[PDB]
């Protein structure tokens, strides 16, 4: 699934009051049980990157964001191999779990999807 | 420049076993690949040795296996090693496939090593099936009979193909001699495909338990994974030892110590344990051709995992719902295994059908739904 | 399936050879051979065992040669190409009671007594099944069982009706070692002997297994030390990050 | 004599007495049912195999070790 | 998607200092007892439900099915078996 | 210290030693399958008459 | 310890020679040890134990 898909569907849910009332609390619990924050990751660090689109989005990250992501990946790899969890400031607090990458990938995909559409245009 | 890099031949070995850059966080489930290579080497050594003492002619086959047991120096060991390692080969291959499914090893960019992997699995099944026939005991003969008759389901030409495979009108000497020749060949074919799936993997490298890139943090294959592989090699050899020396017949069927008799049918004709889930799936469909299709589809459906998994994240480490679904899928696969060896009786008939539906609905319904929902939960949950 | 169709499952008897470190009792093996020779051999062959196989297990070279030399085997034809017999040698296989299946079945009301060389491996239960079967003929079949003609009731046998009658009765054999030959004793001895016949490598296999277990365990322990030693620089790695 | 004769008898009267009774009752019923006419043209003929198995399984559990101890 | 040593395909790394000590300078089994007890307990506790729930469910299913099957092939189960077939 | 290194080489050496002894046992037992099997060794004796054989 | 290291461990040629010589000794002694132990735990049961009667 494309990030675009996930973002659009999420926006449909967040619009509907009923839907958000039942989905948002579930999503927050899901995230708590997921436990990626306990390895000091941000959600966006987990997104599959071995794709042309994602490689382009990562190249467009600001250098600071890019350097910090490299560190979080290396740090999490060290926790993984040691069978430890993050403690203290290494734990990602909910307020630090920012979607730093989502804007970049949404722009990359916007162009890619428009290109596919326009490759199929029919002069009327 | 170091010789290991300069010389083209040495460099190929170097690229796979020494300088090969690995993730630094592979867990013990990444050790089944080398255990599978170990099983393959043991099977080649013991298999070629048994071939020096075995006679493929139906008048002598069963007796040649007894001669191996009784007269050949350490023949008992070589025979039991070969027979038990066939079981261990399947334990390791199921573990390896289990690892791959849990950690999303089938996702891009590793679709090709996974798809070649599915073929390796089919080749192992055929290899092991043909090897079992070679003993020419009661289970050998009757197993061959019923499995080869599944080909009769192919429309129009089905029966003709069966007689072609047998080289006669029933399983007999021609079938045994051809199964010997093909059993000898198939492990070499299998080794080639095993090499192909590694070469295909080398473009992306190994995945890792976190499902993120390891390009940031690599370790040489040697010495780290060399020495880590030794632990599981010795754990494997301990398990091997307990079966081969202390309980060599635990995984076998007593009926295979009775010489093949085309007249007498054994009480229950069951495949070897590792084929039992596929046999349960076949029984579930009442139609002959239906059953065969289902049974083959149960393996070929693995090829669609890259498509039906809709997750933006690789693997299950961080996906609580996917982990629960995976648990149910694996346990259902074991229940299918058990149901493959019960009698066709109430209430196991309907149970087998329910378990078969669950097996397929994992690929076709549940994984696509669950992976879609988890995508949304990750996004909303972290806003 | 009904329990009758399966057969009653035999008790787990404490055989001397049960036990990772236990061999067969060779005195029982010798006594079991004597039961085979005097009772079973009337109807059952032991075709996979040669006289040489007894030597240094149950008998000395001389005793086994004496057994072989009492029999006549087919020799190579003489100079006019006529058939000849010779006395047996240690290389010869123990000869069976019948020339073919048809003769065997004719002598046993249609039933074919199996060869006993692999019977301990060819039946679920092994020695326990052999012992249970031989000692488990009730005096009277359970009320309601209809036996087919030529059949005997035995609950251990699947279906209950076996073509072999009870054959072990107190004192059918006189053991050469003075052991009281009760039904139970003879069944135990012959079951042991037949288990040996099915798996004669048993004793050597378990001793080599002991050696393997010890070596492999030590290697496993050392491999854990060596892995931990080599991996410690990776496990112990620490980072300081100063964001650029 | 066969040590098993006495051990089996002891186990039947002792720890396996409930099973012994059931087998006995069953045999009584079946013999009586066979005694009655037009038994041969009945649909269901009861046996006592089940009860026999329960008794034998019980006797074997209480005897196996004791028997092999005296051989 | 993977290069080789020197050009692995990592985004540029800067600002991380890594430190470690020699295998000969380290105690390989330092803190082994604490790990073996407390670390294993934590890791196991956190995964327990994902094993227990499916195993227990499928064991219950099997137990019920096998007990019914056994009962159907007794004398008592004659009638229910006749209907089932 | 030399004592410190020597200990770890003792572990490595022991491991090499058991691997050497285990490989030797494995190779010897396994290859022995190719030596004459028990039945081959059983063939050993032949009696011949001499009365029939003419001079020269 | 220095002495031991310098003689048996420092040169790999010496280390491998020492390992192989140790393997030879281990192989011979372990054989003998297991033989005796096996004979004690299986006493009176083996052919060698009853052979004298015949
Ligand atoms: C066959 C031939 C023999 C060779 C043996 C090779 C098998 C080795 C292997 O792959 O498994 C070892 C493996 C230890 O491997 P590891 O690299 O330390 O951690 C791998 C897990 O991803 C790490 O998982 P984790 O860190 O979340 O720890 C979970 C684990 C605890 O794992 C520990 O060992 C601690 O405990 C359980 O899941 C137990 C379930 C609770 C039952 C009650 O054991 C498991 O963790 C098995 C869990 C499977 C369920
Ligand atoms: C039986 C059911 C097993 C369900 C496993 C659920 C996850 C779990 O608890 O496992 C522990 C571990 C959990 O490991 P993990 O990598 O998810 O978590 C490590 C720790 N954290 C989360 C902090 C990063 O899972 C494994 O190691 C799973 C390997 C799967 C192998 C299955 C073989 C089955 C063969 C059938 C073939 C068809
Ligand atoms: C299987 C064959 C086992 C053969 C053992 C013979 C000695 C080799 C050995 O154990 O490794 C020592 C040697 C060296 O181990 P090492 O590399 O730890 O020793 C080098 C450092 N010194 C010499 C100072 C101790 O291994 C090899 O040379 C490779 C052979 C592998 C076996
Ligand atoms: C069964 C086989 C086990 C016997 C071989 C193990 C090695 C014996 C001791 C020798 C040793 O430890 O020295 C290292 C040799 O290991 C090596 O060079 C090999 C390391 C591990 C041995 C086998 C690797 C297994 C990995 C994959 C398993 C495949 C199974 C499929 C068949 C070199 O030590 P160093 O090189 O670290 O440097 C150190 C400085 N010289
Ligand atoms: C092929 C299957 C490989 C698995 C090996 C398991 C043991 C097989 C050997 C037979 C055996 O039982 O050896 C015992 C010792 O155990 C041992 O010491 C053997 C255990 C060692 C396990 C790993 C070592 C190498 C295995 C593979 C390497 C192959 C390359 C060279 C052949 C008995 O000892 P004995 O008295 O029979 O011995 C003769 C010299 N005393
Ligand atoms: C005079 C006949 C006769 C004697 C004596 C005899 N048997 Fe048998 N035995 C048979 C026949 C006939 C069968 C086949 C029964 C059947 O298949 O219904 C048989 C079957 C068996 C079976 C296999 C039952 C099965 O599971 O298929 C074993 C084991 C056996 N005998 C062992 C022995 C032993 C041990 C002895 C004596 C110490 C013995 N027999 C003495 C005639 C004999
Ligand atoms: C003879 C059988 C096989 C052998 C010897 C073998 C060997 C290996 C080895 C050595 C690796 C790299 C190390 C590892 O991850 O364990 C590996 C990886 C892999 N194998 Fe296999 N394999 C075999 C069968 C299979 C099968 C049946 C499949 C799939 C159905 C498969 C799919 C894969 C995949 C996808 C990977 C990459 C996993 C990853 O690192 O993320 N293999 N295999
Ligand atoms: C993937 C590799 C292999 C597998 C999984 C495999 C599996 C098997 C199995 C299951 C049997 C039946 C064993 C028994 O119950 O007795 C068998 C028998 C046999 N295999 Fe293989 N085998 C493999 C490779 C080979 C090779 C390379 C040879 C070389 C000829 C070979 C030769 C034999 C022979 C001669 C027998 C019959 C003798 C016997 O039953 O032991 N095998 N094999
Ligand atoms: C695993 C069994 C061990 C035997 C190895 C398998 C034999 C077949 C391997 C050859 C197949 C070709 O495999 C290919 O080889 C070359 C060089 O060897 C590797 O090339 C890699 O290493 C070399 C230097 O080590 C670099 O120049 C290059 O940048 C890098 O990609 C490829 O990553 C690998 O895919």
């Amino acid at each position: 699934a494309s990030i675009t898909s996930v973002v659009k569907t999420s926006e449909l849910i967040l619009k509907s009051p009923l839907l958000s009332k039942i989905v948002v609390p579930l999503a927050k619990t899901y995230v708590k049980f997921s436990g990626y924050r306990q390895l000091g990751f941000k959600m966006n660090d987990l997104i599959i990157e071995e794709t042309p689109n994602m490689q382009l989005a990562l190249r467009r990250l600001p250098p600071t964001e890019s350097y910090d992501r490299v560190y979080r990946l290396i740090r999490a790899t060290q926790f993984s191999l040691s069978h430890k969890l993050a403690t203290g400031n290494d734990i990602t607090k909910p307020e630090e779990d920012d979607h730093y990458l989502i804007p970049y990938i949404l722009d990359v995909e916007a162009e890619a999807f428009e290109k596919d559409a326009l490759d199929n245009l029919e002069v009327v | 420049m170091a010789l290991r890099k300069k010389n083209s031949l040495l460099n190929m070995a170097n690229s796979y076993v020494l300088d090969s850059p690995q993730p630094s966080n592979l867990n013990y489930f990444w050790n089944f690949g080398s255990l599978l290579a170990l099983c393959l080497v043991i099977q080649l050594a013991t298999g070629i040795t048994l071939a020096m003492h075995y006679t493929s002619h139906a008048s002598l086959a069963f007796d040649s296996v007894e001669h191996i047991m009784r007269d050949v120096n350490f023949g008992w060991f070589i025979r039991y090693a070969h027979a038990n390692t066939a079981s261990f080969f399947f334990i390791c291959i199921y573990a390896h496939m289990g690892r791959n499914i849990y950690y999303g090893s089938y996702k891009t960019p590793r679709v090709l090593p996974w798809s070649i992997g599915v073929i390796i699995f089919l080749l192992l099944i055929i290899t092991a099936f043909m090897g079992y026939v070679l003993v020419f005991g009661q289970m050998s003969l009757w197993g061959a009979t019923v499995i080869c008759n599944l080909v009769s389901a192919i429309p129009w030409l089905g029966e003709d193909i069966v007689h072609f495979l047998w080289g006669g009108f029933s399983v007999g000497n021609p079938t045994l001699q051809r199964f010997f020749a093909l059993h000898y060949l198939m492990p070499f074919v299998l080794a080639v495909f095993a090499l192909l799936h590694l070469i295909a993997l080398h473009t992306a490298g190994s995945s890792n338990p976190l499902g993120i890139t390891s390009n940031v943090d690599k370790l040489s294959m040697h010495p780290y994974y060399s020495f880590k592989d030794l632990i599981t090699v010795f754990a494997f050899l301990l398990m091997f030892t307990l079966f081969v020396f202390f309980s060599p017949d635990k995984l076998g069927h007593p009926d295979n110590y009775i010489p093949a008799n085309p007249m007498v049918t054994p009480a229950s004709i069951v495949p070897e344990w590792y084929l039992l889930p596929f046999y349960a799936i076949l029984r579930a469909i009442p139609d002959k051709l239906g059953g065969v299709i289902a049974m083959v589809a149960a393996i070929l459906i693995l090829l669609i995992l890259p498509i039906v998994d809709r997750s933006i994240i690789r693997g299950n480490a961080f996906k609580p719902i996917s982990k629960l679904l995976f648990g149910f899928f694996i346990c259902n696969f074991l229940l299918l295994g058990v149901l493959g060896q019960v009698h066709i009786e109430p209430p196991f008939i309907v149970l087998g059908q329910i378990c078969t539906i669950f097996y397929f609905s994992y690929f076709l319904i549940l994984l696509p739904m669950v992976s879609t929902i988890e995508n949304i939960f990750f996004y909303i949950g972290s806003l | 399936m009904t329990a009758a169709e399966h057969g009653l499952h035999p008790a787990e008897y404490p055989w001397p050879q049960n036990g990772m470190l236990s061999t067969f009792d060779h005195a029982s093996l010798r006594r079991g051979y004597q039961v085979y020779k005097e009772v079973c051999a009337a109807c059952h062959s032991l075709d996979r065992i040669a006289w040489r196989n007894l030597v240094g297990v149950t008998h000395t070279t001389d005793e086994a040669k004496a057994f072989a030399e009492e029999l006549e085997y087919d020799d190579e034809p003489d100079d006019e190409g006529n058939p000849r017999k010779r006395p047996g040698k240690l290389a010869d296989y123990i000869p069976g009671p019948y020339p073919n299946e048809q003769a065997a079945r004719a002598a046993n009301q249609g039933a074919l007594p199996p060869d006993l060389s692999l019977i301990a491996k060819a039946r679920h239960g092994g020695a326990d099944y052999i012992f249970a079967l031989l000692t488990g003929y009730p005096d009277e079949p359970p009320a309601g069982v209809v036996l087919a003609p030529g059949m005997n009731y035995n609950p251990y046998f699947p279906g209950g009706g076996i073509g072999m009658a009870r054959t072990l009765f107190d004192g059918v054999v006189e053991y050469e070692d003075g052991t009281p030959a009760t039904t139970s004793q003879m069944a135990k001895d012959v079951a042991a002997f037949l288990t040996w016949a099915a798996e004669p490598e048993h004793d050597e296999r378990k001793k080599l297994g002991l050696k393997a277990i010890i070596v492999i365990s030590a290697m496993l322990g050392l491999s854990v030390y060596i892995k931990k030693f080599k991996w410690s620089p990776i496990k112990n790695r620490k980072f300081i990050y100063n964001p650029p | 004599p066969d040590p098993a004769i006495a051990l089996h008898e002891a186990a039947a009267e002792g720890p396996c007495h409930d099973f012994k009774h059931h087998f006995d009752e069953c045999v009584e019923r079946v013999t009586k049912a066979q005694e009655a006419e037009d038994y041969d043209h009945a649909e269901y003929k009861e046996d006592c195999v089940e009860e026999f198995f329960h008794l034998q399984h019980c006797i074997n559990d209480n005897t196996a070790d004791k028997l092999f101890r005296v051989l | 998607y993977m290069g080789w040593w020197g050009h692995m395909g990592s985004p540029p790394q800067k600002g991380i200092a890594g430190y470690t000590i020699s295998p000969f300078a380290a105690r390989p089994f330092a803190g082994v007892v604490h790990a073996a007890i407390f670390n294993t307990f934590r890791r196991t506790k956190n995964q327990a439900l994902f094993v227990i729930l499916p195993v227990s469910f499928f064991y219950y299913v099997w137990t019920q099915a096998s007990e019914k099957n056994e009962w159907l092939y007794t004398k008592a189960g004659r009638h229910e078996l006749a209907k089932a077939l | 210290t030399d004592a410190n290194r020597l200990f770890s080489y003792f572990m490595i050496g022991s491991f090499g030693m058991l691997s050497a002894a285990g490989a030797k046992a494995t190779v010897q037992d396994f290859l022995s399958n190719m030596s004459a099997s028990a039945d081959v060794l059983a063939m050993a004796k032949v009696e011949v008459k001499l009365g029939a054989i003419p001079l020269g | 310890a220095t002495t031991f290291y310098n003689v048996f461990v420092k040169r790999n040629s010496a280390f491998v020679a020492t390992i192989l010589a140790s393997a030879f000794v281990f192989d011979m002694t372990f054989e003998t040890a297991i033989d005796n132990f096996w004979d004690r735990i299986n006493a009176g049961k083996q052919w060698k134990d009853i052979r004298h009667k015949y």
